[PDB]
C-alpha cells in the first residue's frame, strides 16, 4: 500500500541526453540515431531573445558551431536544419544506447515524466501532468531547455515534451518532438501568460479511487448523484465538465472497488461544496488532479518496464 | 512580464 | 521557477536489479559485483513468516535453492551467507553495470530516491524521507521488498535503504545494505507498531524557505523569536527540537534568501497557531517535511550527476 | 493486524 507521485525510471533516457552549446548559450539536446534534437534559441544572444529572427539567425551559423558532448564524447555537427522551434543537429555517429522510441502529442489531463537536466546531464526525475491550459507545472533553471518530457510502454519510450522556457507565474513551456508548442506561446521573451486553469476531473476521481484502495474511507457512502447535478457544482468550482467517456475510463477502477463511479462524484461534489474541514487524503488537505486512472492502475497493481 | 528562454 | 518531489535519475541502479527465488517466494536483489544483496525472508515459506528463525532456516538451503534471474540470464549461485537481515548471495558473474557505490546509513529525516520493483524489473521512482520513527511512507506492494533507496553524489550511488515489509498502518520499514533494520522493528509477520510519529522541523524550514526563493512570501512577517522560545512552539505541535546543528545546516539558504532562519522560525511560529487561513505554499496546504535543506539547494541550484 | 513481509 501507499500511493506517491511516481515517475518512470529514467535509464533508457538518460542514455540520450546531450549538451548543446551555441555561442555563450548552453542547452540540453536528445541523441536518438544520428540526429541531436534541441531547441532552436540555443542559437540566440542574450541580446536577441526579445524579437529573435531566427531564421537570419541560423544562416550566419554553420556546423562547427554547435559545439555537442555526449558525456566526455565530442560528437561532430555535420549539418543543420530547423524545425518549428527545435534545431535537427545530424551528428557524424549514431547513439548506441538509442531505445526504441516514438514522438506523440500529448492531450491535456495526461501526465509524462520529466527528466531534468544541465549541461546535458540528469538532474532528477518528477511527474508532471499537462494542464488544460497547455503549461506544465514543472521544475526549471536556466539551462533546463531541452529537458524532456516521456512514458514508457514495454520498451518503447514516448516522448511528449521537450522544454523551452518558463512564464511569469512561474509555469512551464514548450514543444512536442515536432517543435510544436503546446499552447499559444512563441520561444521569445515578450510579454506573455498562461491562460485560465482548469481542474481535471476525471484525474481528481481517480485519485479518490487510489485513496480508496489504501484505506482512506472517510469521505465515501455520500447520497449518490446524477451527471448534470454533479456537473452544475463541477463547473462553478473551476472543474472540468464530466463527459461518459470520462466516466467510461474510470470503469476498471470503479469496478476493482466497487463503487460506482457516479457515487465517487457525489464523494466529489460534496468535497467540493464543504472542503475537507482540515482532514487530508493521501498526505494531501488538497484535491489532487495529476494523477490518470491509468497512472492509478498502473501504480497499485505494480506494471513494471 | 516577459517569458524567460531557459 | 518551480519545487517539485525530485528523485534522482535511476539509470545507475535499474542496472542492479535482479530477480530472487526461493521456493514460490519471489523479491528483488542488487546485484554489485559479484554479490546479489537481498532482504533473508527470501527463503521463508507463508508458514514460516511467524516466528521464524533465520540460521535454522539458512543452514537447511543450498546454492542450488537460490534462481537468481538478471533479466532473462540467470546468474548461478556459488556461496550464500547471511548479514543481520539480509542476504550475501555470491554470484559466479559480476555486474558490469555495476556502478561506484557505497553502503551508508542515514539518520531520521534525511531523504532518498526508491526505485520500485517487482520480479526484478523497475516500476518507478520515488523520493521519501526516513520519518523521526524509523519508518517510510513509500508506495510498495508484495514482491517489492529488496527494493532499494539511494542518493546520489557525482558519479558515487549511495545505497541506504533495502525494503523489507509493510507495517499496519500502511507505512514501511526496512534495513541498511549490511541488513540493520532502520527502527526497532523486526522482520516476522508478527504484532508491530511505528512509534507515534513526529514532523521534521528543519526540514519544514527547508521548504518555507524554497517557496520564498519561488516567490512565495505572504507567510513571511518582521518578527523574530529565540531558539528556545521557537522549541516551546515546537513541542506544542508534535514538530522535532530545532538544533543549532539545524540552524547552521540551514545557512546556504539563509544566505541566498536574506532572511535568518529565527526570523523563519518566526514565521513557522505563526503558521503554527494561526494556520493558512485558506492559502498554499508551493501548492501545499499542509507544512511540507520530506525536504532537506541539501534537497532544496540540489534543485534550486541544479545540481546534475 | 501484523506486519506483512512483502
Amino acid at each position: 500500500s501507499g500511493f506517491r507521485k511516481m515517475a518512470f525510471p529514467s535509464g533508457k533516457v538518460e542514455g540520450c541526453m546531450v549538451q548543446v552549446t551555441c555561442g555563450t548559450t548552453t542547452l540540453n539536446g536528445l541523441w536518438l540515431d544520428d540526429v541531436v534534437y534541441c531547441p532552436r534559441h540555443v542559437i540566440c544572444t542574450s541580446e536577441d531573445m526579445l524579437n529573435p529572427n531566427y531564421e537570419d539567425l541560423l544562416i550566419r551559423k554553420s556546423n562547427h558551431n554547435f559545439l555537442v558532448q555526449a558525456g566526455n564524447v565530442q560528437l561532430r555537427v555535420i549539418g543543420h536544419s530547423m524545425q518549428n522551434c527545435v534545431l535537427k543537429l545530424k551528428v557524424d555517429t549514431a547513439n548506441p544506447k538509442t531505445p526504441k522510441y516514438k514522438f506523440v502529442r500529448i492531450q491535456p489531463g495526461q501526465t509524462f515524466s520529466v527528466l531534468a537536466c544541465y549541461n546535458g546531464s540528469p538532474s532528477g526525475v518528477y511527474q508532471c501532468a499537462m494542464r488544460p491550459n497547455f503549461t506544465i507545472k514543472g521544475s526549471f533553471l536556466n539551462g533546463s531547455a531541452g529537458s524532456v518530457g516521456f512514458n514508457i510502454d514495454y520498451d518503447c519510450v514516448s516522448f511528449c515534451y521537450m522544454h523551452h522556457m518558463e512564464l511569469p507565474t512561474g509555469v512551464h513551456a514548450g514543444t512536442d518532438l515536432e517543435g510544436n508548442f503546446y499552447g499559444p506561446f512563441v520561444d521569445r521573451q515578450t510579454a506573455q501568460a498562461a491562460g485560465t486553469d482548469t481542474t481535471i476531473t476525471v484525474n481528481v476521481l481517480a485519485w479518490l479511487y487510489a485513496a480508496v484502495i489504501n484505506g482512506d474511507r472517510w469521505f465515501l457512502n455520500r447520497f449518490t448523484t446524477t451527471l448534470n447535478d454533479f456537473n452544475l457544482v463541477a463547473m462553478k468550482y473551476n472543474y472540468e465538465p464530466l463527459t461518459q467517456d470520462h466516466v467510461d475510463i474510470l470503469g476498471p477502477l470503479s469496478a476493482q472497488t466497487g463503487i460506482a463511479v457516479l457515487d465517487m462524484c457525489a464523494s466529489l461534489k460534496e468535497l467540493l461544496q464543504n472542503g475537507m474541514n482540515g482532514r487530508t487524503i493521501l498526505g494531501s488537505a488538497l484535491l489532487e488532479d495529476e494523477f490518470t486512472p491509468f497512472d492509478v492502475v498502473r501504480q497499485c497493481s505494480g506494471v513494471t518496464f | 512580464t516577459s517569458a524567460v528562454l531557459q
